[PDB]
């Protein structure tokens, strides 16, 4: 919650670390990319919108 | 004592003074860590083998 | 050791360490010489 100089450092030096480790294909990011998509909550979106749209349908 | 009997007829009584060494450095270690100052009488006796 | 030797995941202490800074998020490090009990025995 506190930002130093140490910190920062570390954060973009982290930062570059992986995009670069990304670009060399040194790095495996299966479980981030599909907690950040998650299909599961991409499909309960999707219903999610189907559901509303059906109900501002019959409104009329 | 036996030990060194043996390990003089079999050769190699440096295994032996080795390994007394290192004993003698762990007790001491072991004597450093709780606040105590005269050694054991192990102590001195793996001194006098040696 | 033949596929990717990092898999990175969502704990960001793990990926920090596996990518080489883990003590670079710590205020200070840890010595042995900061307890009373090694103090008392010097």
């Amino acid at each position: 919650n506190n930002v130093t100089l140490k910190n920062l450092t570390a954060f973009q030096l982290l930062s570059q670390r992986e995009n670069i480790c990304e670009l060399l294909n040194l790095v495996e990011s299966t479980e981030r990319h599909n907690s950040i998509i998650n299909p599961e909550r991409q499909r309960m979106s999707l219903e999610e919108m189907k559901k509303m749209l059906d109900a501002l349908k019959n409104e009329r | 004592g036996d030990d060194e009997i043996e390990n003089f007829r079999n050769g190699t009584p440096d295994k032996l003074v080795s390994d007394s060494l290192l004993k003698l450095k762990r007790l001491r270690k072991e004597r450093i860590l709780n606040k105590v100052l005269k050694p054991t009488t192990e102590e001195r006796e793996l001194y006098f083998k040696v | 050791s033949e596929k990717k030797p990092i898999k990175i995941s969502a704990d960001f202490n793990a990926k920090a360490k596996s990518l080489g800074l883990e003590s670079k998020f710590s205020n200070a490090t840890k010595t042995a010489l900061g307890d009373p009990d090694t103090e008392i025995r010097i």
